[PDB]
Parts: C-alpha cells; sequence; structure tokens
C-alpha cells in the first residue's frame, strides 16, 4: 500500500522499528506517504521521529510546510483509512494503529476520503 | 538547507527526520 513497504522487506522494517522504539520510547516512528489519487505536493522525506505529545494538528503544520500547501489548501491524514482527530496526540495514534513493524503509517490527501 | 528549530535530520539516518520537542509548542 506504501512504497516504503515495497522497497523495504518486512523483517528489515521490523528490526529498525524495534530498535527506534527502544532508543526513543517517548517518540513515535512514522511513515508518511501520499494517498492514491491525492492531488497534492509530493513529500521529500517519508520517515519521521515525532514526540509522542505532538498533536495531529501540529504534525499537519509541519507536513503542510514541506509540501508547500497554501492557506486555502486542505490536508487530511488517514491511519487505517480513519481520519485521526486533530487534537489527538501522535502517541495515542501510535498505540491504537501502529503496524507489526512498529511504525505508524499515515496517508495524506487533499480529499477527506482516502483514495478519492 | 539545514533544519534546526522544529526539525533536524537524524545524524545516523539522513532519511529519518526528527521533529524537535519545541515543535510541541506550535500553534
Amino acid at each position: 500500500k506504501f512504497v516504503y513497504k515495497e522497497e523495504h522487506p518486512f523483517e528489515k522494517r521490523r528490526s529498525e522499528g524495534e530498535k527506534i522504539r527502544k532508543k526513543y520510547p517517548d517518540r513515535v516512528p512514522v511513515i508518511v506517504e501520499k494517498a492514491p489519487k491525492a492531488r497534492i505536493g509530493d513529500l521529500d522525506k517519508k520517515k519521521y521521529l515525532v514526540p509522542s505529545d505532538l498533536t495531529v494538528g501540529q504534525f499537519y503544520f509541519l507536513i503542510r510546510k514541506r509540501i508547500h500547501l497554501r492557506a486555502e489548501d486542505a490536508l487530511f491524514f488517514f491511519v487505517n483509512n480513519v481520519i485521526p482527530p486533530t487534537s489527538a496526540t501522535m502517541g495515542q495514534l501510535y498505540q491504537e494503529h501502529h503496524e507489526e513493524d512498529f511504525f505508524l503509517y499515515i496517508a495524506y490527501s487533499d480529499e477527506s476520503v482516502y483514495g478519492l | 538547507p539545514v533544519e534546526e528549530l522544529l526539525t533536524m535530520e537524524d545524524e545516523g539516518n539522513s532519511d529519518m527526520l526528527v521533529v524537535t520537542t519545541k515543535a510541541g509548542l506550535l500553534e
């Protein structure tokens, strides 16, 4: 679903994810990639290490900058096809939605429905 | 360009971007 998963075998991702969680347990490792059909800027770096207290809204501010989004432009995150609340912390998202490789996966779109 | 205030490149992995704890103050 994620290009990160096609280029990196599961065992490699999982070993990396376990190590990153051990070294920085107060932080969340995140893979961010554009959702299919999204009409929006490409992201230059996909792998992030974020404070667990960072909110989804603060992460939006950071991602919007990197993709050069205008003030009128919408940005939406999806984790397992669900839009997380902008007030949620990245740690809350990680607990409920991390994958078996110990990464949290976020798709982003200009559309409020994933893959629309 | 070098990122320092809100983000920084991971020293070991140029491919992991580290968001600083100061980014938790953003509004």
